RNA sequence: UGUCCUACGCCGGCAGGCGCGGGUAACCCGUUGAACCCCAUUCGUGAUGGGGAUCGGGGAUUGCAAUUAUUCCCC
């Protein structure tokens, strides 16, 4: 049914599901329109390209838009099979592996922007008993605001499943300090409607 | 990826399938096309001819499944 | 929550002119 | 003399004809060994090799169907012929043949004596 | 069993018992 | 004690029929044998070159099996599943001509003629010949 | 300028009995049920036009309603102004539309001729 | 069946390739013109055992395939199954297969712009 | 004496599994001709344990929308993969098929509990009812999307896929996704 | 379910015509001979003999009128 249903997403997006993946147009033609509008979303200046932290990107195809148009990027992911794929894909951006909910292993004062690709509605359930949700929610944004330069704009695409889960990463975001709100695409909508948290430092 | 199977039998292939045929233990067109590289309409007309030589032994008739075995 | 875009006589997000694309923006606290 | 029995089944119905013989199966005009659906073809030999096809030598059996499919059919085939022999061998023959013809075969399966209970319910508004 | 079922069951019964009891021109002259 | 075309599989002797036609030769046989789909659902053309003496054959066989019967419940028997593109799929009937002028072949071989009830019945020594290519057809099989 | 391999010249006087083979389906269908009597009409109204006028330019313009009326090999030289649903479209017929109908040079409807928001706080 | 010492994997048809790696009956289709009705019908009239393929053809039966393409009238084939047999220009039985259709539709497009009808227009607006 | 298939017999088939003598109802007096038998078999709580395990696997392949009704043809391809198992493993062809039954079970899961967006999972254990029908479904999976795109025949797919089982070899979709259950359900205590 | 359902004979590969019968109805269509399925051939992992969209032409049918492709068959 769901993705998140089926279990960790370090073992679930295994070598056959990624080469199953890769092969769906869909797939790219969902992926490049939710990065574009991901790239407009931020109020980043125009002529001069950011640093952007792509979490979550994957096989890189967000990734692949930002390095089409001359932006460049750095990916953090956490399954290595799809790591490998979007290595397969001569793609030029640098790939990072490892989990966000552990803290972002970066100096403040450093990324411009945050692209965050289906990640943030990954994390709210845990499966296992040493991980809390609550406190890996608060680390990762804590971590998140803390490598982040002052000003910075980050986005994050999702696709909650109920208002409660919502509430509890905007409870999260509250009092990690980040300062926004939450954009809509296509609210009355279903097919179209997408979710947006937007957030930035003061 | 994109497979690259024969259209027809060429003098190599044809010498191994001589001289192999007689010994996989298992007989069928499609692990005769996966592993030989070569189509599997000329497979199939390849286990006619050969079962018309009768040096490999019929199982069961099907239209989309014939099976063979050894003869000892 | 998108009330000014929500079709009276449909269930749909219908456009409008003056503004721009369908979204509805809320803050946090 | 002879008897005459009838098989069940959705909506195919079949009759059956047993009588003296030399041990003939005929089903609509034709031996029980070539109804079309071959897959089948164990099913019409389940009730023979389920009793021997030397006790048989005795009775020549006929089976006439009409309506269902082809497994609806060859149900009501076997089921015909089933009840054709145990009432053959009830009213002919002593109750210890039949009482042992029907305490294997309702044994080995239950639809052989009474057919499935099943059929299409009704749409209603 | 149900009415349709038995009627064709007796009907095909009956048709049996015709073809089994089975196995010229109009006699237009009254007297030979 | 003869054996009857229900006391045989039907596709051999359909087939052994039909060499037994070929052989014979003396059908008539059309001009329009390599350009003809004998229906409208039909795709492509036949494989079978010689497809009229199994075609033969088959009419043979089901004349035998029900007379009375002309073209249009001849058109009716072959009727197939028709996949009128992205609408739904449907019934359709076969070529009346096609049937037609293979029975009207079989009327020539002195095999067939009309009914005065109905459509076309077979002749008496149609069914000697059935007899025998049953005979002959459970002598390959049966015996062997 | 030939139609079917048939020249204009032998077209004018190839007569009404056998156009069937030189036209489509749907023409001959509508020959074959019977042509009715408003038609002829506009055809003694063009005629009308066509004597009187002067030879050395394009005679005056015939102007109807009819959208569905058979082009005849014998229109070759006249002005039809034919109804779309407000005016009247006048048209000059060429030798090339023989098989044609004057619906499709009277259209009834018009061609059709049919940003995003960024966050600040 | 072994290799032909002549066997050959792409043919020049109607300055075209031609796949040898398919059946007769089907590389022939890869050409514009015909597809697999007017194939079938062709081969059953040029005397040719279907099952062979496309790469151990001979040139006799190249040629007289294409001598078939050129005119079929003669060889005894049903005149309403052509596609171009009742031209509106000039009447006269015909079929075009590579680069006559490319020039049949063009014309027939420019005449319909020429005549500014509805379908050729509507096709004109269409892109 | 009664023969599945004329050439199988069910006298031979011993269960390795201590657990599974009554759920894999293939015995003397569970042995048929044919699986095609359409009892009411699911009408009645636990009334499918006493069907046979070639019947259920009749039902398995019935499956993925086209297939649905048309079990003739399933019957033929699980004969012809009962063929193909008899001339690769050299005997009885149900003795496989119960040793990739029994070695493809998931013996202990995951489910899943939360009450307010917080979702975790607790390792519970599987009944040998269940067992047997997970084992049947994976089984199923790998044998549907094992090759699906080429010359590999579903018969011989199917084939591959319970003798891989039967060994125990990590080749199998079924073997992989059984032990990552465990695994998973280990990991969530 | 029917004076529009059609049996049958002739012509054209098919779209369809011509002629003669049965039926105001468990009587004639109609032992309502259907599709899936079954057996054999060809195809064979190929945007491919899959899928058929969108097009061009011809023919025929239905009707005052079919163009904005009424509809069917073929390429």
């Amino acid at each position: 049914r769901r993705p998140e249903h089926g279990g960790p997403p370090e073992l679930f997006y295994d070598e056959t599901e990624a080469r199953k993946y890769v092969r769906n147009s869909r797939m790219i033609d969902i992926q490049t329109r939710m990065a574009g509008r991901a790239l407009e979303l931020l109020y980043l200046p125009e002529n001069k390209p950011c640093y952007l932290l792509d979490i979550g990107c994957g096989t890189g195809l967000s990734g692949s838009y930002l390095s089409d148009e001359g932006h460049y990027w750095v990916g953090l992911d956490i399954s290595p099979a799809m790591l490998d794929e979007a290595v397969d894909r001569e793609i030029e951006g640098d790939l990072l592996l490892g989990d966000m909910g552990q803290g972002i292993p970066f100096k403040p004062g450093t990324f411009d922007g945050c692209i965050s690709i289906s990640a943030v509605q990954w994390l709210c359930n845990a499966n296992k008993k040493s991980e809390n949700p609550a406190k890996r929610l608060y680390c990762f944004f804590a971590s998140l605001f803390s490598v982040l330069v002052r000003g910075s704009r980050a986005v994050l695409q999702l696709y909650p499943e109920n208002s409660e889960q919502l509430e509890l990463i905007t409870t999260q975001a509250t009092k990690a300090g980040f300062s926004g709100g939450m954009v809509v695409d296509y609210p009355n909508s279903a097919k179209a409607k997408k979710f947006y948290l937007c957030l930035f430092s003061g | 990826d994109k497979l690259n199977n024969l259209v027809l039998f060429d003098k190599a292939t044809y010498d191994k399938l001589c001289k192999e045929v007689p010994n996989y233990k298992l007989i069928t067109p499609a692990v005769v096309s996966e592993r030989l590289k070569i189509r599997g309409s000329l497979a199939r007309a390849a286990l006619q001819e050969l079962l018309s030589k009768g040096l490999i032994k019929l199982v069961s008739k099907h239209r989309a499944q014939v099976i063979y075995t050894r003869n000892t | 929550p998108g009330a000014e875009y929500k079709a009276k006589k449909a269930k749909g997000d219908v456009k409008k002119k003056g503004r721009p694309d369908p979204y509805a923006y809320i803050p946090l606290n | 003399q002879s008897v005459q029995v009838f098989g069940r089944k959705k909506t195919a119905t079949a009759v059956a004809h047993c009588k003296r013989g030399n041990g003939l199966i005929k089903v609509n005009g034709r031996p029980l060994e070539m109804i079309e659906p071959r897959t089948l073809q164990y099913k019409l030999l389940e009730p023979v090799l389920l009793l021997g096809k030397e006790r048989f030598a005795g009775v020549d059996i006929r089976v006439r169907v009409k309506g269902g499919g082809h497994v609806a059919q060859i149900y009501a085939i076997r089921q015909s012929i089933s009840k054709a022999l145990v009432a053959y061998y009830q009213k002919y023959v002593d109750e210890a043949s039949k009482k042992e013809i029907k305490d294997i075969l309702i044994q080995y399966d239950r639809t052989l004596l009474v057919a499935d209970p099943r059929r299409c319910e009704s749409k209603k508004f | 069993v149900g009415p349709r079922l038995s009627r064709r069951i007796l009907q095909q019964a009956r048709q049996q018992q015709e073809e089994l009891e089975a196995e010229r021109e109009r006699t237009t002259r009254l007297g030979p | 004690p003869g054996v009857t075309v229900k006391d045989v599989n039907q596709q051999e002797f359909v087939r052994a029929l039909a060499a037994f036609l070929k052989k014979s030769g003396k059908l008539k046989v059309p001009e329009w044998v390599d350009t003809v789909k004998l229906a409208k659902h039909k795709e492509l053309a036949p494989y079978d070159e010689n497809w009229f003496y199994t075609r033969a054959a088959s009419t043979a066989r089901h004349l035998y099996l029900r007379g009375g019967a002309g073209v249009g419940s001849m058109t009716k028997i072959y009727g197939g599943r028709q996949r009128n593109g992205v609408m739904p799929s449907h019934f359709s009937r076969g070529s009346k001509s096609v049937a037609r002028r293979v029975l009207q072949a079989l009327e020539g071989l002195k095999m067939v003629e009309k009914d005065q009830d109905g459509g076309r019945k077979l002749t008496p020594q149609g069914q000697r010949d059935l007899d025998r290519i049953a005979g002959q057809v459970a002598a390959a099989n049966k015996k062997h | 300028f030939t139609y079917r391999g048939v020249d204009l010249d032998q077209l004018l006087d190839m007569s009404y009995e056998q156009l069937m083979q030189l036209y489509s389906a749907r023409q001959r269908r509508r020959l074959n049920r019977g042509l009715r009597r408003k038609q002829h009409s506009l055809l003694k109204r063009l005629r009308k036009a066509k004597k009187e006028a002067p030879p050395m330019e394009k005679p005056e313009v015939v102007k109807t309603h009819l959208r569905d009326m058979i082009i005849l090999p014998e229109m070759v030289g006249s002005m039809v102004g034919v109804y779309n649903g407000k005016t009247f479209n006048q048209v000059e017929i060429k030798p090339e539309m023989i098989g044609h109908y004057l619906g499709e040079f009277s259209i009834t409807y018009k061609p059709v001729k049919h940003s995003r928001f960024i966050p600040l706080k | 069946l072994v290799i032909p010492e002549k066997f050959q994997h792409i043919l020049r048809v109607l300055n075209t390739n031609i796949d040898g790696r398919r059946k007769i009956a089907f590389a022939i289709t890869a050409i514009k013109g015909v597809g697999r009705r007017y194939a079938h019908v062709v081969l059953r009239k040029a005397d040719i055992d279907l099952t062979k393929r496309a790469g151990e053809l001979t040139e006799d039966e190249v040629e007289r395939v294409i001598t078939i393409m050129q005119n079929p009238r003669q060889y005894k084939i049903p005149d309403w199954f052509l596609n171009r047999q009742k031209d509106v220009k000039d009447g006269k039985y015909s079929q075009v297969l590579a680069n006559g259709l490319d020039n049949k539709l063009r014309e027939d497009l420019e005449r319909l712009k020429k005549i500014r009808a509805h379908r050729g227009l509507r096709h004109f607006w269409g892109l | 004496d009664i023969k599945l298939f004329g050439k199988w017999s069910t006298d031979d088939v011993q269960i390795n599994d201590i657990s599974l003598q009554d759920y894999i109802a293939v015995k003397e007096k569970y042995a048929k001709y044919l699986p095609h038998s359409a009892g009411r078999y699911a009408a009645k709580r636990f009334r499918k344990a006493q069907c046979p395990i070639v019947e259920r696997l009749t039902n398995s392949m019935m499956m993925h929308g086209r297939n649905n009704g048309k079990k003739l043809m399933t019957v033929r391809i699980v004969k012809h993969a009962f063929e193909i198992i008899h001339l690769l493993t050299g005997e009885n062809p149900l003795q496989v098929l119960v040793n990739a039954i029994i070695n493809s079970g998931p013996r202990e899961d995951s489910t899943r509990i939360g009450r307010a967006g917080t979702v975790r999972r607790q390792a519970v254990d599987v009944s040998p009812l269940r067992r047997v029908n997970q084992a049947i479904w994976l089984l199923c999976t790998g044998a549907r999307e094992a090759a699906f795109r080429n010359i590999k025949t579903i018969a011989e797919c199917l084939a591959d896929e319970l003798i891989n089982a039967a060994k125990g070899s990590s080749n199998s979709y079924a073997i992989k996704k059984k032990d990552e259950l465990e695994r998973v359900a280990k990991s969530n205590r």
